[PDB]
């Protein structure tokens, strides 16, 4: 009659992580954390990450991709692979029983892929398909001119494969991906409602590709560029960023709580957000349907901050500038000290939220027991963000209105102002 | 191909004639005729085979292996009867056929 | 848009059976059937005969 | 001893597929299983291919051989198919067996 | 080709029945007797047999109503040889002919005119001059002068023996003394053609690259060739067991040989 | 193991207000929580002249109250981190809020202020007219969901399962503030509504800020009533919009199915796992153990397809829908009806194990986070009167074997006339007559 | 509910239908050969060699 648990996390000597918690939940999910992404890629293996992607069905040395469909399904299994420009996770999730089952398939997919030339011929048709799909939302293509515009290199990558390499990427290149990217030293093997003792012991006695940093990744350098795709589409989506916080960046709480004073996102269904100064502005300045929110991305060596936008196209010109100047307006002491009382509230919140569902926890578990082998107590974690003072806000405000700007838009830009006459 | 009916070589051929095929959803009975000549078609040759395996043709025998038939042969009468009135219900048919192809202008 | 539209009115046609609209209409489903496929198993002996 | 492979390079060349420069796996009779390997042939070898059987296709239409010096060798046969075809029969017996519940 | 050659086998018998049917029409002695000899082999099928002969003969033996349904047949069947003909080759334009090398000729191929129209009206001529030769000049070389006597009832020849192109069926019907154990013996020498698909155990196609299968082929050619004639010749020693022989390692070959053989090549082969 | 992990599960407490209200709520250990009112109302109780009244109202039950004006509401809501969100469908609607158990109380106070004291602002009721107008314009590019609401139009027809939860654009016009207020006075009622919560909250504390603002008792028996609906006549028909201007065409074909209380629902949707589901991104491809997804790979069938068992108090919607190519329609078609047949003919003791598991884990993901669980619970008490463990539905699940599936679908499919919806370009989808064929032998 | 019942287990599995056509084709060819002699008969009462006979049987 199980209770309470606690979230061990070892540390094997080679340098693999391994972090679970036993929840006594009936469903179990493990996943393969990893920094590897389109941040690795060079001009020469573009979207090889994105492909890597796809490719996890593929037949590995241990398991043919019948098999692994096969064998998972059998089990009302599953696998996937979530990934960013620098860090790739591969997840599976089944009923407590089958954890066994289950993980030979993760362990052999992300330690022995065979990356056969037929099997990956076949499969890279479909990355036209899948960037097909995912280009539906305006937002993806927006936030991929973004970061092109926004760095010069590494994070300037794309993390979908670009078209004149569908179809070019080779198995040698999958091979020297996986081989320079998935080493012992970067990756982590974390799991829910498993023990302990079990997932140390799979990890192990099964993980071989070994140790090393592998291949490092170049530095984040900034451009500020400005990226215009004039496609005529009725609405205009817009963004504009400055060098933000890096992931650990003490600087980083500020600005994530200058993003909720500011507007991160609707809290009530068809209702207004008063309590968001960004949008609000913008409101008092159109009259039409719009949307603006505050933009943040925190990199590893670098981050991105500012504001995205929606709006009709003879109105983008107003709608931006309104956002600017609720930027400036921060930047000038604008912030009441209720409203950094507020904005820590709903931070506390949302990261509490987050990890309701077993993937957001997960996910949480795993991307701190990688980015630094531990795990921050939930009240540290809240001591460190409203103890965040209404300087510091201002000033990551400031930051912004002062530091180097690289935007990116797409629409009928005929009434989008430029970089410069903001 | 995920269907018999559509990929087998003879198949097919039933399918695209008479179980896919696209008709018009106001045909009358006057395009009832072109099956009903078909079938009489298969009809006469049925009843002519039958016939034929005891007629002879010689100007001595034949009258008579006709008379055999229809009364010595099981059912003869009837075989003839049906091959000598088919013979009408074809022609009437073929009139018809051809009327409604006049009126209709499918000599287009 | 299609939330403007109804599926017209069939009573005019309806068999007895499926003409009252807050009644199931399985109930009189097997009985609608049996007698269409009687005509039809009749015709059938009817042929084969 | 030398038994068996004396009796394969007898047949070898009895058989006499090398008179038009032909592979053994050239000659393979393409049922479904080689259809599959062939598929996963790289560029070149299914280049090769594709010109050795051409070429004995017209050498069968002239009623011709090729010239003694370029028969090929038994031991010298290229089996450029095999490992292939054996990894597509070794899958397909799989599923056929996964699927036998 | 599995469809164009059981279409194949049943223009076979088509022909066969057409052949049958028609030789019996000019009425004389082998038309007759012939014609008794093997429609009576029916009466061997158990319970129904003697029913169904009496009915195929509209009498009590083979008579008037035999003969005017057997020319409505001979007249008829050659046009369903000619249908079913079509849908021999609609079967065989699936995949286009084999070659003799049994290799894919995608990499190879020429358009039917004028390549095989030449070649085949060249193949006609060469053919035909044979045909008109024995036609001109040997009329009856392959003919039973037993046929240029009326058919009488009461009077059976010497010897019966069938057309030259069904003398070795005839040797097999006689290997098996027993009535019925003939019937089937025939039965199976022809309806074992629907069965080589399936005793095809070579990795290869053709017997051009098979040495061992090009020998037994023969043989089998060879045992078709005794056959013939030994079912020309009068049941007597040493022919019946010279018979029974060639019957024997006929379905012998096509049955155990054949398959095992190409077996054996594979492994030959190393495969 | 899995099994205790099932038994270990924290008891769901119900209790009822004798006004008429059940308050129920699932305790966990955690910070956060979600608790909302789940009312038996929606389309299906609205009628010919009211129609999409509850779905004006699921848009002003957020701009504020009689205590509490717009600003005022939101604000409030706003700053203390809560998420507000709800939904009105025809048989169900829901009105629920996310935030720190800490507030459980405050927010327990928010709902019933909502529910009971709408202000429905005159001047706000015709800012909402020309809003849900455009809304309307705007799902009605939604083909599935258009291809769903025509399904229901046809398959329920001269019914009130035929009306779409939005309304007609007549009604949205028409609708005065007085309509609204009725309808929430005749459906918003205590017995024919659920206060749940789930997260880490104390059930007797739920339950007292229950007392303290869903005060108001019941003298009458008839106060009590849950009115009974009258029943809605299944028609196998089809309805067919044709654009061959459409990309792709849409289609969905359903029987009538049991309805919620009925056990047979569970080897329905065993049913439905093995069939499944599919689309052009499931990486297992020509692989997936779903023959019919298989199918749509290897003869590129359709762009996706999903089956479903959509349960109703009294009825049911049990079918498939697909997206497909005009000229991959028929195809698609013929071996969607052709896996049906063969789930009544010759299911496998390994296709339902498989499907078995898949249901397994279906329904535990069905409860990962507060939201979906309280969902759960809302929709339990609502459906079947009380809250179904997972461990009761692992029993059930578990007993289904084969035989039961081909007795339960050859009970529901076999040979039964179907309700047809067709989408787009569909010129090469067959007759009713050709498709009601597809419904026998096989 | 004979609609029913014959729905049930003859009309509905393909199987079943086949059966009772064939069933039916039996029973209905015994009654109504002998149904349409009877009417014929009687229709033609004293005409037939039946009717005569007798008169001249003397076997
Ligand atoms: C049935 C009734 C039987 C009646 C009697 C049968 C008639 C007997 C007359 C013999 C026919 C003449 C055949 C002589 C041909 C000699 C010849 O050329 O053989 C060698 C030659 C070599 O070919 P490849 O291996 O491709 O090599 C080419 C370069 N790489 O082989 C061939 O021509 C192929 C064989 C085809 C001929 C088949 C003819 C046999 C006919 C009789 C009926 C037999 C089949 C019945 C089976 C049941
Ligand atoms: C004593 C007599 C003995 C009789 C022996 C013959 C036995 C034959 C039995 C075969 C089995 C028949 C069953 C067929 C099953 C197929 C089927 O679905 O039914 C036929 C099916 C019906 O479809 P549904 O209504 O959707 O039924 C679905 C029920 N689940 O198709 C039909 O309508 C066909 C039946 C109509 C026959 C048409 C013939 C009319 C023509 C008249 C001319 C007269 C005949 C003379 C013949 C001359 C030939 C040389
Ligand atoms: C288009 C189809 C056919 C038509 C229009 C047709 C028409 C006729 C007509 C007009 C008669 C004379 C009937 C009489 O005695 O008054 C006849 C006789 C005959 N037909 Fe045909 N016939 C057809 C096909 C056939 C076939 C295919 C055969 C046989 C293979 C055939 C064999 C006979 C025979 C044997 C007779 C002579 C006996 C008799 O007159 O009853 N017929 N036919
Ligand atoms: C009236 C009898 C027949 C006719 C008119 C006929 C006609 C043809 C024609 C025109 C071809 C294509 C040219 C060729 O390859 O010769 C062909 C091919 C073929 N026929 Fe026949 N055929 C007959 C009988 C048979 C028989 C008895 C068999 C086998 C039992 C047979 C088996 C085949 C096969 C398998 C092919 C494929 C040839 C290849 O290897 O490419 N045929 N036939
Ligand atoms: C009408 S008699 C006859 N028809 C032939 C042409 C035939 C028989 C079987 C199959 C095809 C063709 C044949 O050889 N005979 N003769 C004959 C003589 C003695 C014994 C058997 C047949
Ligand atoms: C089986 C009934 C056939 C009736 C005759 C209709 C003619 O002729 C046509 O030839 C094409 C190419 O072979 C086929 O694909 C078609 O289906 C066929 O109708
Ligand atoms: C002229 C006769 C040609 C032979 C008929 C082949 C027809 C089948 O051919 C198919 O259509 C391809």
């Amino acid at each position: 009659c199980p209770g309470a648990e606690d979230l061990e996390i070892t540390k094997l000597p080679n340098g693999l992580i391994i972090a679970s918690l036993e929840n006594f939940s009936p469903a179990s999910r493990i996943g393969v954390f990893i920094k590897a992404g389109s941040r690795y890629e060079t001009t020469a293996n573009l979207g090889t990450a994105h492909l890597l992607r796809l490719a996890s069905p593929l037949t590995t040395k241990g398991a043919s991709s019948f098999r692994i469909t096969r064998g998972i399904e059998a089990v009302g299994g599953s696998l996937s692979v979530y990934s960013t420009r620098e860090k790739m996770t591969y997840c599976v999730e089944c009923l407590r029983d089958h954890v066994d089952t289950v993980m030979e398939y993760l362990l052999n997919v992300t330690t022995a892929p065979e990356f056969r030339p037929w099997e990956v011929t076949d499969l890279q048709p479909q990355l036209k398909v899948d960037k097909a799909v995912a280009f539906q939302s305006p937002q993806v293509g927006v936030l991929e001119n973004l970061h092109a515009a926004a760095y010069k290199t590494a994070l300037a990558n794309p993390l979908y494969c670009p078209d004149y390499r569908i179809g070019k990427i080779t198995s040698e290149q999958l091979h020297h991906f996986v081989q320079n990217n998935f080493t012992s030293a970067r990756m982590a093997l974390v799991g829910i409602g498993v023990k302990h003792s079990d997932l140390k012991q799979v990890a192990e006695q099964f993980l071989n590709i070994r140790s090393g940093a592998g291949t490092s990744s170049a530095k984040a350098t900034y451009w500020g560029g400005e990226i215009r795709e004039q496609n005529g589409h009725s609405l205009v989506h817009a963004a504009v960023v400055t060098e933000g916080a890096a992931v650990g960046s003490a600087e980083a709480n500020a600005f994530s709580v200058l993003q909720h004073v500011l507007g991160a996102g609707p809290l009530i269904k068809r209702g207004s957000s008063v309590t968001s100064k960004l949008y609000q502005g913008v409101a008092k300045a159109t009259t039409q349907p719009f949307d603006a929110s505050a933009f943040n991305v925190n990199y590893s060596d670098s981050g991105l901050f500012g504001f995205y936008t929606i709006s009709q196209a003879a109105h983008a010109g107003e709608v931006i500038r309104a956002a600017m100047n609720q930027l400036k307006a921060a930047a000038q002491g604008g912030v009441t000290e209720e409203d950094v009382t507020k904005a820590k509230n709903q931070l506390k919140a949302t990261y509490l939220m987050s990890v309701e569902t077993a993937q957001g926890l997960l996910n949480e578990i795993g991307s701190e027991a990688l980015l630094s082998g531990t795990h921050t107590a939930p009240s540290v974690v809240a001591q460190k963000i409203d103890s965040v003072t209404s300087a510091d806000v201002v000033n990551a405000a400031k930051k912004f209105v002062s530091g180097k700007k690289s935007m990116a838009a797409s629409g009928d830009l005929g009434s989008t102002p430029f970089l410069d006459e903001l | 191909a995920p269907n018999i009916r559509k990929s087998h070589p003879l198949l097919k051929m039933i399918n695209n004639s008479l179980i896919d095929l696209p008709a018009p959803s106001n045909i009358s009975a006057w395009w009832n005729f072109g099956s009903l000549l078909a079938v009489c078609l298969m009809t006469q040759i049925l009843t002519g085979l039958l016939l034929a395996m005891h007629y002879t043709a010689d100007t001595s025998l034949a009258f008579s292996s006709v008379a055999h038939t229809c009364r010595n042969v099981q059912y003869g009468w009837l075989i003839r009867n049906l091959h000598a009135n088919g013979a009408s219900f074809f022609f009437i048919c073929i009139f018809l056929h051809i009327g409604r192809g006049l009126y209709y202008g499918s000599y287009l | 848009v299609h939330n403007d539209v109804t599926v017209p009115d069939f009573s005019a046609y309806r068999r007895e059976d499926v003409m009252d609209a807050t009644t199931s209409s399985q109930t009189s489903s097997e009985d609608r059937k049996g007698f269409s496929y009687l005509v039809t198993a009749t015709a059938c002996v009817a042929t084969a005969y | 001893g030398r038994l068996m492979d004396r009796i394969r390079k007898w047949y070898y060349n009895a058989a006499g597929f090398n008179k038009y420069g032909l592979m053994r796996d050239d000659t393979l009779y393409e049922d479904d299983d080689v259809k599959e390997a062939l598929k996963r042939l790289p560029e070149d070898l299914y280049n090769e291919r594709m010109f050795r059987i051409k070429r004995a296709l017209d050498l069968s239409l002239k009623h011709r051989i090729l010239p003694k010096e370029q028969w090929v060798k038994y031991e010298e046969d290229k089996p450029y198919l095999e490992p292939y075809l054996k990894e597509v029969i070794r899958e397909r017996l799989e599923r056929e067996a996964w699927n036998k519940k | 080709y599995k469809e164009t050659w059981n279409t194949g086998v049943i223009l076979l018998l088509t022909l066969m029945a057409t052949a049958f049917v028609g030789y019996v029409l000019p009425w004389g002695q082998m038309s007759f007797w012939g014609a008794t000899v093997i429609t009576n082999l029916f009466s061997a099928i158990p319970y129904i047999g003697h029913t169904l002969v009496e009915w195929a003969w509209g009498g009590f033996s083979v008579d008037n109503p035999t003969l005017t349904r057997f020319f409505a047949l001979h007249f008829l069947l050659p046009f369903a040889i000619a249908g079913i003909t079509i849908i021999h080759l609609t079967f065989l334009h699936e995949s286009g002919s084999n070659n003799p090398l049994g290799i894919s000729s995608d990499s190879d191929k020429i358009p039917f005119h004028p390549y095989y129209s030449f070649k085949d009206i060249l193949g006609l001529t060469l053919m035909l001059t044979p045909f008109l030769t024995l036609a001109l000049f040997s009329p009856n070389l392959l003919g039973d002068p037993e046929n240029f006597t009326p058919a009488n009832p009461l009077v059976t020849p010497p010897h019966i023996k069938p057309e030259w192109y069904f003398l070795f069926a005839y040797a097999i019907l006689r290997s098996i003394p027993n009535k019925l154990g003939g019937v089937l013996a025939l039965a199976a020498s022809v309806l074992i053609l629907f069965l080589i698909p399936f005793l095809h155990k070579s990795k290869q196609r053709t017997m051009t690259f098979r040495p061992l299968s090009q020998t037994l082929f023969w043989l089998l050619v060879a045992n078709l060739l005794i056959l013939t004639w030994i079912g020309s010749q009068p049941v007597e020693h040493p022919f019946i067991i010279i018979g029974q022989m060639a019957s024997l390692s006929y379905f012998t070959i096509l049955l155990i040989l054949f398959p095992t053989i190409g077996t054996l090549e594979n492994k030959m082969l190393n495969y | 193991t899995y099994a205790q992990t099932l038994q270990n599960i924290p008891e769901t407490n119900v209790t009822t207000l004798d006004n008429g209200l059940r308050v129920a709520s699932e305790e966990s250990s955690q910070p956060t929580c979600t608790v909302g009112v789940w009312i038996g109302a929606g389309s299906r109780y609205e009628n010919e002249k009211n129609n999409g009244a509850g779905y004006f109202v699921e848009h002003l039950a957020f701009k504020g109250t009689k205590k509490r004006p717009c600003a005022a509401f939101e604000k409030e809501v706003e700053s203390m981190g809560a998420h507000f969100n709800g939904y009105t469908s025809r048989e169900q609607t829901a009105f629920y809020i996310k935030a720190l158990s800490k507030d459980m109380p405050k927010v327990v106070e928010l709902l019933a202020d909502v529910v009971q004291n709408c202000a429905l602002e005159e001047s706000q009721i015709e800012k909402e007219r020309g809003v849900i107008l455009q809304e309307l314009k705007e799902m009605d590019n939604d083909m599935t969901n258009v291809t769903f609401d025509y399904l229901h139009a046809t398959a329920f027809q001269g019914t009130a399962l035929a009306r779409t939860v939005e309304g007609t654009t007549e009604n949205i016009k028409h609708l005065t503030r007085a309509d609204l207020a009725s309808y929430i006075d005749t459906h918003f009622k205590a017995p024919r509504m659920v206060l749940a919560a789930a997260g880490g909250i104390s059930h007797k504390e739920l339950v007292d800020a229950a007392r303290q603002h869903f005060s108001g008792v019941s003298f009458t028996y008839k106060e009590d009533a849950v009115p009974i609906l009258p029943r809605c006549r299944f028609t196998g028909s089809e309805i067919r919009a044709r654009d061959d201007a459409l990309p792709v065409a849409h289609v969905a074909l359903a029987v009538e199915g049991p309805g919620w209380a009925d056990p047979d629902n569970v080897v329905l949707h065993v049913a439905n796992a093995i069939i499944g589901r599919y689309d052009r991104t499931f990486g297992g491809g020509k692989h997936l153990s779903s023959r019919l997804a298989a199918l749509a790979v290897e003869h590129k069938l359709c762009h996706s397809f999903q089956t479903f068992n959509t349960s109703y108090s009294d009825t049911g919607l049990f079918g498939f829908h697909f997206v497909a190519d005009p000229l991959s329609i028929d195809d698609m078609m013929f071996c969607a009806q052709g896996e049906w047949m063969r789930l009544c003919t010759s299911t496998t003791e390994s296709e339902v194990k498989r499907a078995k598991n898949h249901l397994r884990s279906a329904m535990v993901a069905q409860l990962d986070g507060t939201t979906p669980v309280c969902e759960t619970i809302g929709s339990h008490l609502l459906n079947y009167g009380r809250r179904i463990s997972l461990e009761e539905w692992d029993s059930r699940i578990s007993a289904v074997d084969a035989r039961m599936v081909r007795d339960v679908c050859s009970k529901y499919i076999y040979d039964k006339c179907p309700a047809l919806a067709a989408v787009g370009p569909i010129e090469q989808l067959l007759d009713y007559n050709r498709i009601r064929s597809g419904m026998y032998w096989i | 509910a004979l609609l029913r019942q014959a729905y049930s287990a003859l009309f509905r599995r393909t199987s079943t239908f086949a059966l009772t056509v064939v069933l039916g084709a039996v029973l209905f060819e015994r009654a109504f050969d002998q149904g349409a002699d009877a009417i014929f008969e009687h229709l033609n009462e004293g005409k037939l060699w039946k009717h005569i006979k007798h008169k001249y049987e003397a076997s």
